[PDB]
């Protein structure tokens, strides 16, 4: 606020701030019961609706855990469609989402890359699997400024993840490219 | 396969010039191997080569060498042809010595015994006393040209501009024929 | 054998006998073997594994793992922990991030900052702490972050707080660029660190701790009664604060010494003392009444006819 | 006590403590005077025409470190390294550009500026001493395994985490690409050090971690080249040592602040007492076994460090430890620099002294520096708050020695001229009178003993030549060699720029015959030698009216000067009976001659009677070279006849040249502002209308050069010219 202005504004939201606490309801933990208005549904990166003065930017940083823990559930599409998209086939602007996706991508390749679940120890390959269909079945804005994948690589390279991965990166990007063979072009 | 590797010296000589050369032998030979300037998938394909274009050893006394190029994937290459800087003799001899190390070393890594063959260009006229100062070899100009002719058939053409100095005599003492036969007003042939 | 352990690590450390010496000296030899006339080896072998284990930590960490002579249930916590693949540009993010939101000064990481502070340097030290610092941009955790820092800033008060204001302020008031800075409440919330630990300092400090009195070994004259570092700093910033009061530009540096003179009022305090021979704190509080009682009566040390003027003036 | 200046509107800055300060430069421009007025920009300034004090503004936060390694103009930005190193390359060495060419060490604060290409040539000066050796043996290179190739020698910033305490990563040397890695350096460490890059083997060594109060030493042996787009950055742990002075019962306060290194990582240690005292140490790298015996009757290879110098002094700051020469030499009656140490004292004047004597230099009795360069002339930033530069002597020792002192001085200057490097022994070398004497026999030298590197060091040597007798009296023959070297430049580069077409002999071999000619009569050689083959394009006719009038200006005024020996100057302006240059300008007029021939629009007299002079011009040119190549007459029949001057004299003609440092033996002081007194397309106009370049050797010509299709001369002249030292530019 403006430098020859008193602490005055300071102050009183200040002051103000413990309304807003009073008026806080929860450290958004997780909500995704449902499988098939409603509660838990945030616009466009943002699920607070007051104008007021809460607390710090706990509440104001998007929550980007909730959608991360829904993300990796199967049959997730239909209700991340209901509570962030609108008009699928009509409304086609390309969200923030893309960021989550990658970050959701680079977390796979990660866990794929971090001994391959001790030499297949267990079924992580399994959820891999299971997630990376449920980005290829939802391919209507992966490739939205497609260089976003190449990003996303570029920063899963540090640390040198490419040990065991590479076999999962390239199975994904396959699967992603056989169900958008015929719609892109060679180009993207 | 089609392993061949280009270099060119006259950047100091002529700058202008070298514009018009490139648009008129090495832009339609890099079509012969390239699709088209976009990008384009790049690899260690065999097919890959190097880039060495470098100065005259008088306006040098603390660079020499910038180049860097493993691949190029065949786009890079022309990219930075026509983005260079420019600037008697030549100096050419060093950037020959530089050349023929780099080819042996590919080929005693590279292999696969390989039919190396390559092509080089030289519009300024190269005249020096050092050779190398970098590994074994040492002579002169002379003596390192008698030396990746006479001694390896190593596969070289010089099909120099209309105009003609006074070194294609000189540039004879080579036991296999520089091959100057491909002189012909129809334009660069892809591959004689 | 420790010693010379160590003496061979400070050699080429290429022949590596003095590890198989340490390895044998860990292994289960004196198994009782011999005739002992001991009847306590027993806490004794813990003894001498504790110790070895204690020390030759490096020589512990570059070759092969001891057979664990230890036998015991938790070794020392308190280590490096720090990631060696990682730059410094961390300790805002896992430290003081946690903290703020926080109760306490979060005692596993104070061994970890008291590491990183006798690892590198004050300067940007403080510097990335008052960066961080200048993140709320809301009063209230702007004074938990500072009086959990005034906190956490302890163990070398004296030395790392008369640097840090000697630093800052001056780099701060110097140029308009860090005007930018000093204007939020964070200013006023540093003006008060700053008087805290200049008024801790100046009073009797005893500040023993392990990484200070083994580091308590410097050279500074500071380009700036007695020729004392501590009160040679503190004449320096008070001309500092008596120039920066000048006229012909002020927004935010103003206010930043009027909040610091309000927050320098308290009991039993003797700073600014202000030598009678050659000294400027007459003019300094001269200008600054002339900008309410506070520095008044602070100049007012023994009604001696050098404070009958700046109480005449300040009778107005 | 001369060459110092003052700041009058700045002072010590009273609010700001202190800062440290370091610069050097092994190339030409070494001045970079890092400094804080009244987080403040970094500056540049050259050593010739001081006045005119650069500075840019840079990056970051406290501009703590900085060193260039080439002539290219570089720096590093240190202090979370922001804004790394890059080139310039533009119109001059005063714009920094700095590209994105950096590595983003994320809070941080290194002191490390290294990792140079590769080391220093080798000089067996005292066996050789240049008698018959030309240059071979007398100056020569042992082969050096260059630092991180790939035939190709590639080069990174890589440096060491002075805030940080673990290690550095993630190099992008010259490819602008990420190239990503880690590195470990032994997990564990704390530092305060300051880099060795250099050693022996082709790889990079450095170990220091807080001073005399520990002994600590983490020397990493490492190695970068491993693969394509990684490193693999080894932590091989070196013998530790340290400096014994601690071992004194008296006191162990020494606690050092420099711990400087050199190119030689075997011969010395940096350690000394740098509390309030003052204890310089040297150390060696001396392997030796180890006397294996009294275990019984009767790879043993290790390396113990062993003492070589020490004692106490009075001294708090270092300047530099030696571009030296090289070791194993009994240079006895040696007193040059060679491996020179220097050191300052706080109190005024400086002792400098070599390592291993200490005992005393010529110091001529009346913060940060460093030394400038083997020429004995250090810089003025002792502890004395915001104070310029100054000047000391370059007196190699107390004791005289006239022909030592030339034979040394003919040395250094051969060794920088084979080198390439720049030259600042003006106040190094005794009063001009000798030079005379010292260039003949330089020149003499390197004719006679080249053996035929003369083809390519001529143009080297001549800037030597004029750079040596610009300071003398003798501007006369300066003005010759600087109007010699242009136009022997400009014709070399027009022999063989014709694009004609193809004969049974060479074009430009042809054209050289030309000397073989009558000498009268131009009308009948031209077409009997060649006419034809001469045009190049169209677009051509823009030398005539630009560059073609130098030449002709030149002739004509060497014409006109020629019958005036009464003149109070026995050459007058200049003589010029080389005859050879006269032979070239011949062939110059003849080659314009069938040019204006191919074209009418040539470069006439611009007086009168414009549209046959060049005839009797040549003619004339003819007659006095004829009777002046074989050891001929001088300014009597041909005298008189030249004595007549046609309305056509030419006048205002450039003779480029710039001021200088005239300080010849005792004071000449400059300040920093209010300076004291002391192509052929203008170059010096009435007024400004261009960016204005400025230039040192003749040049001052504009930036852009803003024209057409004269991108040949431009083309040449992209990077330094002649000398292009002083190539600098200037506004207004």
């Amino acid at each position: 606020p403006h430098w020859l202005l008193g602490n005055l504004v300071s102050d009183f939201v200040d002051t103000f701030r413990p309304t807003a606490r009073i008026n806080s309801i929860c450290g958004r933990c997780s909500l995704l019961p449902v499988v098939n208005s409603w509660k838990l549904d945030p616009a466009t990166l943002r699920f607070p609706l007051k104008g007021l003065l809460p607390y710090d930017k706990d509440l104001f940083e998007p929550q980007t855990a909730l959608l991360r823990y829904v993300l990796e559930q199967p049959y997730s599409r239909d209700m991340v469609c209901n509570m962030l998209g609108l008009n699928k086939q009509h409304k086609q602007r390309c969200p923030v989402l893309e960021d989550q996706l990658v970050d959701l991508v680079v977390y796979a390749m990660e866990r794929s890359e971090t001994e391959e679940k001790f030499d297949d120890g267990g079924t992580s390959q399994l959820l891999w699997q299971h997630l990376s269909s449920q980005l290829i079945f939802f391919v209507l804005f992966q490739f939205a400024s497609f260089p976003h994948m190449v990003l996303s690589l570029h920063q899963k390279l540090a640390g040198r993840g490419l040990i065991k991965g590479r076999d999962h990166l390239m199975w994904v990007l396959l699967q992603f490219i056989s169900g958008s063979i015929q719609k892109n072009a060679l180009a993207d | 396969v089609a392993d061949v590797v280009f270099v060119i010296e006259g950047t100091a000589n002529l700058g202008p010039y070298f514009e018009g050369l490139r648009k008129h032998y090495l832009l339609p030979a890099i079509e012969y191997f390239n699709g088209g300037p976009p990008d384009f998938g790049g690899d260690y394909g065999g097919t890959q080569y190097s880039l060495v274009v470098f100065n005259t050893v008088d306006c040098a006394p603390e660079s020499y060498v910038q180049c860097h190029a493993p691949t190029s994937s065949a786009y890079e290459f022309v990219t930075w042809l026509d983005g260079i800087k420019f600037m008697s003799c030549s100096l050419i001899a060093e950037g020959l010595s530089t050349a023929l190390q780099l080819f042996d070393d590919f080929k005693k890594m590279r292999e696969q015994q390989t039919h190396r063959v390559c092509l080089l260009i030289c519009n300024s006229p190269p005249y020096l006393l050092p050779a190398v100062e970098s590994t074994t070899y040492s002579g002169c100009t002379t003596e390192n040209l008698v030396q990746q002719i006479g001694e390896r058939g190593i596969h070289f053409s010089i099909v120099s501009p209309r105009k003609l100095p006074a070194l294609r005599l000189l540039f004879e003492k080579a036991a296999p024929p520089a091959l100057l036969e491909p002189l012909q007003p129809p334009t660069d042939v892809s591959q004689d | 054998a420790v010693a010379w352990l160590v003496a061979h690590v400070r050699m080429l450390g290429l022949d590596e006998r003095e590890k198989s010496l340490q390895m044998i000296r860990q292994l289960a030899g004196p198994l009782f073997s011999e005739n002992t006339l001991q009847f306590y080896n027993e806490r004794v072998v813990i003894m001498n594994s504790i110790l070895e284990r204690m020390c030759a930590d490096v020589l512990q960490q570059t070759a092969t793992q001891i057979k664990f002579p230890s036998t015991g249930v938790d070794t020392m916590p308190y280590w490096n922990l720090l990631p060696p693949k990682r730059p410094i540009k961390e300790v805002l993010t896992d430290i003081f991030a946690k903290v703020l939101e926080k109760g306490w000064v979060d005692s596993r990481s104070i061994h970890i900052f008291d590491t990183l502070l006798h690892m590198g340097g004050v300067y940007w030290f403080c510097n990335n702490l008052i960066k961080e610092l200048l993140k709320e941009t809301r009063k209230e955790h702007t004074l938990r972050a500072v009086e959990l820092l005034y906190s956490i800033f302890c163990l070398d008060m004296q030395q790392v707080t008369l640097v840090l204001l000697g630093h800052i302020l001056p780099g701060l008031l110097t140029d308009s660029s860090k005007w930018h800075s000093l204007m939020d409440p964070p200013g006023t919330a540093l003006a008060k660190l700053a008087v805290w630990c200049a008024l801790s300092s100046y009073s009797s400090h005893k500040g023993q701790a392990s990484t200070r009195q083994k580091k308590r070994h410097r050279e500074d004259i500071e380009d700036y009664n007695m020729r004392d570092p501590l009160n040679r700093v503190l004449a320096n910033l008070f001309l500092l604060i008596s120039s920066i009061l000048g006229s012909r530009t002020a927004g935010p540096h103003t206010q930043f010494v009027q909040w610091f003179m309000e927050e320098c009022v308290d009991c039993l305090e003797q700073g600014g003392r202000g030598s009678v021979l050659q000294f400027m704190p007459f003019t300094t509080v001269s200008e600054l009444v002339k900008v309410s009682p506070k520095v008044v009566l602070a100049i007012t040390d023994l009604s001696l006819p050098l404070g009958r003027q700046v109480a005449a003036k300040a009778i107005a | 006590l001369a060459y110092v200046c003052e700041w009058e509107k700045w002072s010590k800055s009273t609010h700001c403590p202190s800062v440290p300060l370091a610069c050097a430069w092994s190339c030409r421009n070494l001045i970079a005077f890092t400094m804080d007025l009244r987080t403040r920009m970094i500056h540049i300034l050259d050593t010739e025409h001081p006045w005119d004090l650069h500075s840019i503004p840079s990056e970051h936060h406290e501009a703590i470190t900085c060193l260039e390694w080439d002539q290219s103009g570089s720096r590093l930005l240190s202090a979370d390294a922001d804004g790394q190193i890059k080139c310039w390359s533009m119109a001059d060495h005063l714009a920094n550009s700095w590209e994105s060419s950096v590595g983003s060490l994320v809070e941080g604060d290194p002191i490390v500026a290294l990792s140079w290409l590769h080391n220093g040539v080798k000089l067996a000066l005292h066996v050789e001493k240049s008698g018959a050796s030309s240059f071979g043996e007398k100056f020569s290179r042992v082969k050096f395994s260059p630092s991180l190739t790939l035939g190709k020698p590639m080069e990174g910033w890589i440096a060491v985490t002075v805030s940080g305490l673990v290690t550095v990563s993630l190099l992008k040397p010259s490819g602008q690409v990420l190239t990503s890695t880690e590195s470990l350096c032994r997990l564990r460490g704390r530092v305060a050090l300051a880099d060795i890059a250099f050693t022996g083997g082709g790889n990079i060594v450095v170990a220091t971690a807080d001073g005399s109060s520990a002994s600590p030493v983490q020397f990493y042996k490492v190695c970068v080249s491993v693969v394509s787009e990684k490193c693999r950055i080894d932590t091989e742990i070196l013998p530790s040592l340290f400096m014994r002075c601690t071992t004194d019962l008296n006191r162990k306060d020494k606690f050092p602040a420099i711990t400087h290194l050199k190119f030689l990582a075997r011969d010395m240690s940096e350690q000394v007492l740098l509390c309030a005292s003052s204890i310089v140490e040297c150390w060696s790298l001396r392997k030796e076994g180890l006397p294996v015996n009294n275990i019984f009757q009767q790879q043993p290879t290790i390396l113990k460090w062993r003492i070589l110098s020490a004692t106490n002094d009075l001294d708090r700051v270092s300047a530099v430890a030696l571009t030296n020469t090289d070791l194993k030499v009994a240079s006895d009656t040696q007193f040059y620099p060679g491996l020179g140490l220097a050191l300052a004292f706080h109190d005024g004047s400086v002792h400098i002294v070599h390592r291993l004597s200490l005992q005393t230099m010529a110091v001529f009795y009346s913060k940060a520096m460093q030394l400038s360069w083997t020429s004995l002339a250090l810089v003025g930033i002792d502890s004395h708050g915001k104070l310029s530069v100054l000047r000391l002597s370059p007196s190699m020792g107390h004791p005289l020695e006239v022909g030592l002192a030339l034979r040394h001085l003919l040395f250094l200057l051969e060794y920088c001229m084979v080198t390439g490097y720049d030259w600042w022994d003006i106040l190094l070398h005794v009063q001009p009178s000798m030079v005379q004497s010292l260039v003949e026999k330089l020149h003499e030298e390197y004719t006679r003993q080249t053996a035929a590197l003369q083809q390519v060091l001529s143009t080297r040597i001549l800037a030597m030549k004029a750079s040596l007798c610009k300071l003398s009296r003798v501007c006369d023959y300066h003005t010759k060699l600087f109007l010699i070297a242009i136009s022997s430049t400009l014709k070399s580069l027009l022999r063989p720029h014709f694009l004609n077409t193809p004969d049974k002999s060479p074009g430009d071999r042809l054209t050289e015959i030309c000397t073989k000619i009558t000498d009268v009569d131009i009308d009948k050689v031209m077409i009997n030698l060649k006419t034809e083959e001469f045009v190049l394009d169209m677009n051509t006719l823009q030398a005539l009216q630009q560059l073609l009038q130098w030449v002709g200006d030149f002739v004509l005024y060497l014409l006109a000067s020629l019958p005036n020996q009464g003149s109070l100057l026995r050459p007058g302006h200049s003589f010029l009976r080389d005859g050879t240059s006269l032979g070239m300008l011949r062939e110059l007029m003849v080659v314009i001659r069938i040019w204006g021939l191919l074209k009418p629009s040539c470069l006439p007299v611009y007086t009168a009677t414009s549209d046959d002079s060049m005839s009797l011009l040549f003619r004339l040119l003819t007659k006095l070279w004829i009777c002046c190549r074989d050891e001929g007459p001088a300014s009597p029949a041909s005298d008189g006849l030249v004595s007549r001057l046609q309305p056509k004299q030419p006048l205002r003609l450039q003779f480029g040249r710039a001021p200088t440092l005239p300080g010849s033996a005792a004071t000449l002081q400059l300040d920093g502002l209010a300076r004291a007194p002391g192509l052929h397309l203008g170059a010096c106009p009435t007024e400004e209308c261009k960016a204005c370049t400025r230039c040192g050797c003749v040049t001052m010509l504009k930036s852009p050069n803003r024209t057409t299709a004269v991108k040949q001369w431009e083309q040449r002249w992209i990077k330094n010219c002649l000398a292009v030292e002083g190539r600098g530019p200037d506004a207004c």
